[PDB]
């Protein structure tokens, strides 16, 4: 539900 | 799944007025990271949306200081502190906290202006179009306000009905006006069997209807 | 300097396919997620797909899932959207937008996808010459008629972009024949007529029709 708001770098 | 409802869907305000646009969530937009991903967009005619405000209240680079944002949880707000002619557009809120990402419907802002009568021009079909077998007679109503106007077509006092189309421009970003073209479309056969081609225009800034007409012939 | 350029849009038959391409420029492309957002003509904004940073997470809108595939090549700085089984409900300007990691901050100008069984047609360009019957004055109007094309869009400029003041390019109207037609009109001083050239520059990319039309006064 909640969206990824940090890069795939972390 | 978050439903984004804006209020109003459209509005007219004068230059220098304070304008408030409301966004309502069906669900809190506070993420798990404690941030609230509510953003506001401005979309002008035939241009992509531009980011105005991000995370409720952050003015994006290059955005004028008369645009600000406010709100928490469910109810958010865009303010235009002093409305300028270039501020004509559709404004959208959006959320990024949950998937799917969702927008509101848009709120169209129109600039209220003093009445201005149109300038009316009429164009006979070029000879070159005539050779292709068609005749388009164009009637231009230029730089007027408000948007409403009536255009009536006559060919030798014969009322034309449904054989003409109209297109209106989006409000001008500088003088706040509209323009309108009405196109009367005939066969060249029909065009050449008639003499007087008249465009009658009705508008608020016109004391009495104005007729632009010509008399046929490459004369 | 940040730019996203969409290409690969166009006309498609219903049930057909297209691959949209977004060429990124002026930032570190590999640092950001990229979204697609679409806008059906005269309608609101609809988010459709997202690819993360390194492609680890991918989101689709329910309206689109199963048919659209989002992909990226970081070494090419390009994003792709493969659209299968296109319905008429998919007709829209499709935007590629870079995501900050908090907001979609930079959008491309858009590429129009028209799902239709109609066929491409190039327009004819006709002059709208200054003054009817009575000549001269103070301010004159001239223009071009861009008649009978499909699909959108058509681009119109004047004097290769050097003339912008007084220009009104009207939205196209869909004629009963399923073909589009518009006018582009300009107001200029009467005194300038015959001491200056006025060219309308018409481009209809979908049909490779590119036309420069001189517009001037005539005899009657």
């Amino acid at each position: 539900a909640q969206s990824q708001r940090a890069p795939d770098r972390v | 799944d978050i439903q984004m409802t804006q209020s109003p869907s459209s509005l007219s305000a004068s230059v220098g007025d304070r304008v408030t646009i409301t966004c309502r969530s069906s669900q809190s937009l506070v993420h798990n990271n404690a941030n609230t991903y509510l953003h506001w967009y401005q979309q002008k005619p035939g241009k992509a949306p531009k980011l105005l405000i991000y995370k409720v209240s952050n003015r994006f680079s290059g955005v004028p200081s008369r645009f600000s944002g406010s709100g928490s949880g469910t109810d958010f707000t865009l303010t235009i502190s002093s409305l300028q002619p270039e501020d004509f557009a559709t404004y959208y809120c959006s959320q990024n906290t949950l998937v799917p990402w969702t927008f509101g419907q848009g709120t169209k802002v129109e600039i209220k202006r003093t009445v201005a009568a149109p300038s009316v021009f009429i164009f006979p079909p070029s000879d070159e179009q005539l050779k292709s077998g068609t005749a388009s007679v164009v009637c231009l109503l230029n730089n007027f306000y408000p948007r409403e106007a009536k255009v009536q077509w006559k060919v030798d006092n014969a009322l034309q009905s449904g054989n003409s189309q109209e297109s209106v421009t989006e409000q001008d970003s500088k003088d706040s006006t509209y323009s309108l073209s009405s196109t009367l479309t005939l066969s060249k056969a029909d065009y050449e069997k008639h003499k007087v081609y008249a465009c009658e225009v009705t508008h608020q800034g016109l004391s009495s209807p104005v007729t632009k007409s010509f008399n046929r012939g490459e004369c | 300097e940040v730019q996203l350029v969409e290409s690969g849009g166009g006309l498609v038959q219903p049930g057909g396919s297209l691959r949209l391409s977004c060429a990124a420029s002026g930032f570190t492309f590999s640092d950001y997620g990229i979204a697609w957002v679409r806008q059906a003509p005269g309608k609101g904004l609809e988010w459709v797909a997202f690819i993360s940073d390194l492609a680890y997470t991918i989101y689709y809108a329910d309206t689109v899932t199963g048919r659209f595939t989002i992909s990226r090549d970081n070494s090419k700085n390009t994003l792709y959207l493969q659209m299968n089984s296109l319905r008429a409900e998919d007709t829209a300007v499709y935007y590629c937008a870079r995501d900050n990691w908090d907001a979609m901050d930079y959008w491309g100008q858009g590429t129009l996808v028209t799902v239709s069984s109609a066929s491409t047609k190039g327009p004819s360009v006709f002059p709208l010459a200054p003054s009817s019957k009575s000549t001269s004055g103070g301010t004159a109007a001239l223009g071009c008629l861009v008649k009978d094309y499909f699909p959108e869009p058509v681009t119109v400029s004047w004097n290769s972009g050097a003339l912008t003041s007084g220009v009104h390019t009207f939205p196209a109207v869909l004629q009963s024949s399923g073909l589009y037609s518009l006018s582009s009109v300009v107001t200029v001083p009467s005194s300038s007529l015959g001491t200056q050239t006025y060219i309308c520059n018409v481009n209809h990319k979908p049909s490779n029709t590119k036309v420069d039309k001189k517009v001037e006064p005539k005899s009657c």
